[PDB]
């Protein structure tokens, strides 16, 4: 049982597939972060000719790229800037699938070169007060899966109620993906990038480095030879610490 | 109090 990203674009069909167990449970799909309470490069423009030859605009040597800042619309390379991935939503070809013990997860729908942008991890951005409120609510509902992602000390991204398919990436003690923090329009975002060549059909995983505040830690089914056995590891941390202090 | 829960912590992959 698996689906493509566009199956998530039609809430009605999504909803009925969910009742048949054909899609994960419903959540609100959003194209970019939403704050619960609100708060140029030096590349030489690529010639028309060099672009037909297939050269790259804002490639490895772009100054914004190297600092993990995306270019604006005012970029010297204009429409041709390749350093706009988050804003252009140019994600990897990825599928959502039902795993054996982890719930739903993400699968590569074709070969993914090393260091390929996968998806942005989007959600409602929480401050400490909202974080703690949601901690309680989720504990109280008895949620199994957890979606909190530390962004910066006062900012947690909560993908529980709202987000995109990124909320499905499972943890692995030997992951093929990693988080990167990218600056887009003065604002900080997180996205997943492959850490190596990922053959078509393989599950996409990252290392959560999970900071667990719960009494009991969830067991890890990653199946890695080095598996640490639990999500969050050995230590339990305080809620304030998990939350960034 | 919470039986289960926690936060995913972004970090760069190092081998
Ligand atoms: C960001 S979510 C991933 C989406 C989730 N699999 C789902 O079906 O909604 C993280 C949750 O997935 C589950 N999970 C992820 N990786 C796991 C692993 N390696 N072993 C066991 N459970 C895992 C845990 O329940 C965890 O709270
Ligand atoms: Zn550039
Ligand atoms: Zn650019
Ligand atoms: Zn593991």
């Amino acid at each position: 049982p698996s689906c493509v990203m566009d199956d998530f674009r039609d809430p009605q069909r999504w909803k009925e597939c969910a009742k048949q167990g054909k899609m994960p449970c419903y959540f609100d799909l959003i194209e970019e972060n939403v704050y619960l309470t609100e708060r140029q490069c030096e590349c030489t423009p690529l010639s028309k000719d060099e672009r037909a030859q297939g050269e790259i605009a804002c490639g490895e040597d772009c100054l914004n790229r190297l600092l993990m800042i995306e270019c604006s619309s005012r970029c010297p390379n204009g429409d041709y800037c390749s350093n706009r991935r988050f804003q252009r939503k140019q994600h990897a070809d990825v599928e959502v699938i039902l795993t054996e013990k982890k719930g739903w997860g993400l699968r590569a729908a074709k070969d993914l070169p090393s260091n390929t942008f996968v998806l942005e991890y989007c959600g409602e951005v929480l401050d400490h007060k909202e974080f703690k409120a949601r901690v309680k609510e989720y504990a109280r509902n008895k949620n199994i899966h957890y979606y909190f992602m530390a962004l910066k000390n006062d900012e947690i991204i909560d993908a529980t109620q709202k987000g995109n398919c990124s909320r499905f990436m499972n943890h692995s003690c030997e992951p093929n993906c990693e988080t990167q923090k990218w600056t887009v329009n003065g604002q900080l975002r997180v996205g997943f990038f492959t850490t190596k060549l990922v053959p078509s059909g393989s599950e996409l995983t990252f290392d959560y480095q999970f900071q667990r505040y719960g009494k009991e830690a969830q067991k890890c089914f990653c199946g890695s030879a080095n598996c640490r056995g639990y999500l969050g590891g050995e230590n339990r941390v305080s809620i304030r610490a998990a939350g960034g202090k | 109090a919470p039986a289960t829960g926690g936060v995913m912590k972004p970090h760069r992959y190092r081998p």
